[PDB]
RNA sequence: GCCCGGAUAGCUCAGCUGUAGAGCAUCAGACUUUUAAUCUGAGGGUCCAGGGUUCAAGUCCCUGUUCGGGCGCCA
RNA sequence: GUCUACGGCCAUACCACCCUGAACGCGCCCGAUCUCGUCUGAUCUCGGAAGCUAAGCAGGGUCGGGCCUGGUUAGUACUUGGAUGGGAGACCGCCUGGGAAUACCGGGUGCUGUAGGCUU
RNA sequence: GUGCCAGGUGGGGAGUUUGACUGGGGCGGUACACCUGUCAAACGGUAACGCAGGUGUCCUAAGGCGAGCUCAGGGAGGACAGAAACCUCCCGUGGAGCAGAAGGGCAAAAGCUCGCUUGAUCUUGAUUUUCAGUACGAAUACAGACCGUGAAAGCGGGGCCUCACGAUCCUUCUGACCUUUUGGGUUUUAAGCAGGAGGUGUCAGAAAAGUUACCACAGGGAUAACUGGCUUGUGGCGGCCAAGCGUUCAUAGCGACGUCGCUUUUUGAUCCUUCGAUGUCGGCUCUUCCUAUCAUUGUGAAGCAGAAUUCACCAAGCGUUGGAUU
RNA sequence: AGGCCCGCGGCGGGUGUUGACGCGAUGUGAUUUCUGCCCAGUGCUCUGAAUGUCAAAGUGAAGAAAUUCAAUGAAGCGCGGGUAAACGGCGGGAGUAACUAUGACUCUCUUAAGGUAGCCAAAUGCCUCGUCAUCUAAUUAGUGACGCGCAUGAAGGAUGAAC
RNA sequence: GAAAGACUAAUCGAACCAUCUAGUAGCUGGUUCCCUCCGAAGUUUCCCUCAGGAUAGCUGGCGCUCUCGCAGACCCGAGCCACGCAGUUUUAUCCGGUAAAGCGAAUGAUUAGAGGUCUUGGGGCCGAAACGAUCUCAACCUAUUCUCAAACUUUAAAUGGGUAAGAAGCCCGGCUCGCUGGCGUGGAGCCGGGCGUGGAAUGCGAGUGCCUAGUGGGCCACUUUUGGUAAGCAGAACUGGCGCUGCGGGAUGAACCGAACGCCGGGUUAAGGCGCCCGAUGCCGACGCUCAUCAGACCCCAGAAAAGGUGUUGGUUG
């Protein structure tokens, strides 16, 4: 799918519709000091082998794309996450389609 | 191995053993699901029913 | 390689026509339904004899073909090749299926028994009701006994019980023989080919004045 | 093995009648629905919004809530061995007033009128409607004509 | 998910920040009794895509598409 | 007796062809400065009032098609409930109630609400 | 070299697992989560490894609004131009299109083309669908903001409707000048509250390869292999019609196309009995029974001259053998 | 200071009172005659050559510290050779000779190499009770022969007395 | 272990002894006195679920809240006759797309002629010459014609599904509202008042709470119905039954027909029977049909078809 790099949508901090820069959200790096990670490391230390399940039965081929919106107001740089439906090909601000044109021969 | 899949045999008899009772139609239905704007104005009317009591009793008398 | 007709005699299933859902149907055994002098005019063959089933059953296309051939041969022998016209009034539109089993000494050879038992199209049969006409023969009025004998011979190619009935209609039309002549005289009927066109007394008067002229 | 789709089996239920497609006539929108009145749920298929489920098509309920385009209807639904009063939001295209209720209110008004009139004029009158009584005795004149003799016709095969 | 590395006439290979080159494609000609196989020449590079560094980009730095490795794996 | 504007039901109103149309009206019609749109003032928008009912429109006509409503089809087809009914079966008959649809044959061809005109 | 830690190798050894449905299991398939038409017996519901199909996507427009048009096809015309290039008129109830399967729906539409846009946004509840009236998913009607569009009425919180999807724990990101961080304070860090995402397709969601004929246990006739039982497709044996064969002649003897049966000496189908066991092939031996008769007794028919042979009837009394190979 | 092996542990123990004509680990199976081609795959092994990746520790930097980042870079794995008496493997389709029939021969596609010498309906061949000959009156048996051999074949092939 | 998973004290694909240990078992077997009362389920949803659970349903127990009154000390009523309910009808009113029907109505399938006139139809015999001509067969069109549809349909039943048949109703006034708005508008709520012929039939006393076992293999019959040649096969719908049920009849028999059950006497029946077994025709029963050298003889049901007969009996047409 194609979505523009900017959109005018509601900003919760401003409380009104504002322009928003749109990027794609990527999962951040694991903290290694998150409580579950600490519990997992303590559990894994020692003998006993693997103590938690490892999924290894992948079935989905796509992910739900998450749009990171950022209000363009200089005093309001508030961010929001919008998820759109599952898609295989996603692009930001691609070439917009035309109607009455010739297809490449 | 295989077995029966589905049936509604004897189900009607089970249903009618204790009767298929209609819902108990009782006065003063609940106001659940009613339009909230209409409900809040209704609440305001009920709240302010107190005033005009003297006029109401004068008309009654 | 055809099963006996007793396995498909009865109208047990819903009608199963050859359509966009039932594909791969082999062609029916009977392709010709009209024989004799089909171009004969209406007044040429005033006598009509029908063969009428008394059972609600299924007649196979091969049986219809055999009965048609038998009746045609007897009619050609007796009344001559241009002295009759026959019309088969049944079309094999119902597809009968077969769940083919391996005819070898083994059930381990992926026979599967009754699993996935829906069959492949075996053939086509025609569904006939009580009182429905199977064959019709129109000819001269003096060939009544020959028509009866031809239909009697054709009866032996079919499973159930059939009756031979000399109809009161004129030929293959739907109008009674006694009224046919005066209806044509007063131009309520107009001959064309092997049939008559009924001309009602309504419509434009131009169609009325092209007649009577 | 049946699917659980919301519109499975509604092929003819939600189809329009013959030669009655196209624009929805506006009197249906012009109808007035108050709270407490009795409506029949039909469910035309030209309007896809606010459609009732197929289990409420042909049912009758009482209006409890009115919005801009729809109404809230309390309609009885039988589920296994119990009947429960479901509340459904249905757009006004899919409902119409109940002539059974209309006739009943007409009869109530007419009965009250008869009660008032009969108390004014003294003589008692019957208001409870009775089932069809047995036919009373009566005379059938022949008018000097002998009734026609009927006999069963002989059998003959026609077609 | 991480660290690397390759994409260049049809093919292979080189390569400045101040001239895209070389050997094999292909072809027209020059020969030789036919041949050779040796030249004269034509014909080709999306120098993988985008952005920025840019008087100066294939070249410098990031973001994208594939191709190879080696890592790591709690829904 | 009609029309115009806005309608309700949405063919008894539609479709084809023909005839008639007084007065208002509705139109066709004339023009492109302004408003506004076009390849084109054809459409749309605008400004008009020479001519015309030719067309739209209205009414009528057609042994007209369709549509609507009846009769026939037919107490037929089908069907609720019943029998230790018949028949090898396929199926069929009876009792108890309900009850269709073609073909074919008739009749009809918009009704009406609000507001405003014309018609001696 | 030894002691301790780190990385690699490590079936030498250890522990465990090696889905389900299923006309027995396996192989096959997915009927395992969904959607359309039918089945389905005119409310709704309704099954088979029932039938015909589809789904794990796609779309900054194919979302939203407004405006203006009319589509498929056909007829008649126009330089090159022809069956198809473009232009014009006429007919055209949709016979086109609306992303896809199918069904429904739709014409100054919901289709096509333009213009402006982001209601595919921020929120709380209620409700419908499956339903246990639990959840998810999807959907309907509202209400409160902030907007888009249009002159406006209005319409819009995704796709005309019916499908297009996912708990706990954990991780990641976003928001509150928010709460806690343990005697107090500041600051990092961590924990929390609310909302998205990373997925469990066995789709209410374990983390999972084989083999056993060396095998074991608890059971199962809920379930196969052998008999028996129902059936008779297939096998076998008959009948009806008679187009033909029979030097001519349908029927001495045969019988195409059709069609009606019988039998349980074939093989299937099923799984009712038997899994705290009915000893499972063949041969040998021995007895009895059936007749659909090979011979023999008595007959009828012939395309019966005799001889031989063929068809049929009464008929199972009697007989139906010795061997090579397996 | 070793190979192979035991061992909870000891510089413990077996081979070993041993030393390559020896110990240890495999395969094949006397003699005779041979033992063909393939290092692509999986193993094993040799070399580290700039070398890519690569843990802990160590080093440097930022920070107030926890911590984060960077640089460096052991084996192994990649990269490069060898090895089949290591495990193993060892092809198709067309046309073609003056009767026909075969196909010496010729085209291509492809492999890491296309099964060589031999042997065969063999204890290995479905079709199959193969075909021909012999043995019998008669042989799904036996033997001899043939060979596009479902699916023969070389550390095992083919023979050969004695048992 | 010169190899067979052989041997290791009758034990070896991991000896023997004791202990953990009464290991675990969704699987098999058993589970102890009497009478009385009530009395099932094999179905829904979810589950690595399909020999099991949870869940709803079906069951029992405990109640509780109400309704008719409790009548005359023998006796004697002195328009109107309970809250409410229903596997039922009636009266209104909707809903539906099956059976049937239809295809000279759409969408598909499909038979045969007939009439027309254009064309890259074949062509056509003497037409090249402007097929001077017009003969045939095509395609096409038009009006007809035969036969069809689970996944077609204009039309369209029977049976069926919902709702209503009043006191929570009807009708008068008046008040409140921040909702709506030309309006004393609309809507909703609230407050008084008056109306009883209790506004179809029939029957029945209702409402409500807690706890809860067993079950979660079903099978059969009429009818509808899917797969299959069929099946005492496999799968559904409706009702009833068996399971859980004895009794009379079907000789016999889980399901058929009758009828359901405390222990008895008398009477009468059902279904079925009445030669004898074996109760009852031991009627002076009625009218016919039928002779079988395989007669026939009663739902389920326990054996038969097509085709024949100058056997006999009726009947139709000529
Ligand atoms: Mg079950
Ligand atoms: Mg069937
Ligand atoms: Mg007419
Ligand atoms: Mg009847
Ligand atoms: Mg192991
Ligand atoms: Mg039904
Ligand atoms: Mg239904
Ligand atoms: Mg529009
Ligand atoms: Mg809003
Ligand atoms: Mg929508
Ligand atoms: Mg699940
Ligand atoms: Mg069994
Ligand atoms: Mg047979
Ligand atoms: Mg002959
Ligand atoms: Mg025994
Ligand atoms: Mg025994
Ligand atoms: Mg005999
Ligand atoms: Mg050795
Ligand atoms: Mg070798
Ligand atoms: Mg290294
Ligand atoms: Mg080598
Ligand atoms: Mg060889
Ligand atoms: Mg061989
Ligand atoms: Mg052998
Ligand atoms: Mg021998
Ligand atoms: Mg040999
Ligand atoms: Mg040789
Ligand atoms: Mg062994
Ligand atoms: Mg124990
Ligand atoms: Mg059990
Ligand atoms: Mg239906
Ligand atoms: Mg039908
Ligand atoms: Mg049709
Ligand atoms: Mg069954
Ligand atoms: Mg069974
Ligand atoms: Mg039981
Ligand atoms: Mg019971
Ligand atoms: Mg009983
Ligand atoms: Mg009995
Ligand atoms: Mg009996
Ligand atoms: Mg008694
Ligand atoms: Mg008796
Ligand atoms: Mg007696
Ligand atoms: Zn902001």
């Amino acid at each position: 799918v194609n979505v523009p790099k900017t959109r005018r949508t509601f900003c919760k901090k401003c409380g009104k519709h504002q322009p928003h820069k749109v990027t794609q959200y990527k999962k951040g790096k694991d903290s290694l000091y998150a409580q579950g990670k600490r519990r997992y490391d303590r559990k894994q230390s020692g003998y006993g082998g693997q103590t938690k399940p490892i999924f290894r039965k992948k079935a989905k081929t796509t992910k739900k794309i998450v749009l990171r919106l950022e209000c363009v107001e200089p005093n309001c740089r508030s961010k929001r996450m919008l998820a759109i439906k599952r898609c295989k090909h996603f692009e930001l601000g691609g070439d917009k389609k035309r109607k009455g044109q010739v297809i490449q021969f | 191995a295989k077995s029966k899949n589905h049936t509604t045999h004897n189900q009607s008899r089970k249903w009618h053993r204790n009767g298929i009772k209609k819902p108990r139609s009782q006065r003063y239905e609940s106001l659940k699901g009613v339009d909230p704007k209409f409900l809040r104005n209704m609440r305001f009317a009920k709240k302010h029913n107190k005033k005009g009591l003297k006029k109401m009793q004068a008309n009654n008398a | 390689g055809r099963r006996p007709a007793r396995c498909y005699r009865y109208c047990k299933n819903k009608p199963y026509p050859k359509s966009r859902f039932c594909r791969g149907v082999p062609d029916a055994k009977i392709r010709i339904f009209d024989l004799g002098r089909k171009k004969a005019k209406v007044d040429e063959f005033p006598l009509g004899g029908h063969m009428v089933s008394d059972e609600y059953e299924q007649l196979s296309s091969e049986a219809l073909e055999a009965a048609r051939i038998c009746a045609n041969k007897y009619m050609v022998k007796s009344c001559g090749r241009d002295g009759f016209h026959m019309r088969v009034r049944l079309h094999p539109f119902h597809v009968i299926r077969i769940n083919k089993m391996l005819s070898c000494a083994g059930a381990d050879r992926l026979q599967t028994g009754m699993r996935g038992a829906f069959g492949k199209p075996q053939g086509t049969v025609a569904r006939v009701h009580i009182g429905q006409v199977i064959m019709s023969i129109r000819t001269k009025l003096q060939n009544e006994e020959h028509v009866i004998e031809a239909l009697r011979r054709a009866k032996f190619k079919f499973p159930g019980r059939q009756k031979i009935h000399i109809s009161k209609k004129w030929g293959f039309t739907k109008f009674n023989a006694d009224e046919f002549e005066d209806m044509v005289a007063k131009k309520c009927l107009i001959p064309d080919g092997c049939g008559v066109k009924y001309v009602p007394s309504h419509g434009p008067l131009d169609k009325w004045r092209v007649l009577h002229s | 093995t049946n699917t659980k789709g919301k519109r499975r089996g509604t092929r003819y239920m939600f189809s329009r009648p013959f030669r009655k497609h196209g624009v929805v006539p506006l009197a249906t929108y012009m109808r007035i629905y108050k709270k407490g009145d009795i409506v029949d749920i039909k469910g035309m298929g030209t309007v896809q919004k606010g459609m009732p489920h197929k289990c409420y098509h042909g049912k009758t309920g009482r209006v409890y809530n009115v919005t801009q385009h729809a109404v809230g209807i309390v309609v009885n639904k039988q589920v296994k061995g119990k009947i429960l009063a479901k509340r459904i939001n249905v757009r006004i295209e899919h409902i119409k007033h109940s002539k059974s209720r209309d006739s009943f209110l007409k009869r109530v008004k007419e009965n009250d009128q008869k009660k008032k009139e009969a108390k004014e004029k003294g003589t008692w009158v019957q208001l409870k409607r009775q089932p069809a009584p047995p036919r009373e005795a009566h005379f059938v004149r022949t008018n000097g004509k002998e009734p026609e003799l009927l006999e069963p016709i002989p059998y003959e095969f026609m077609a």
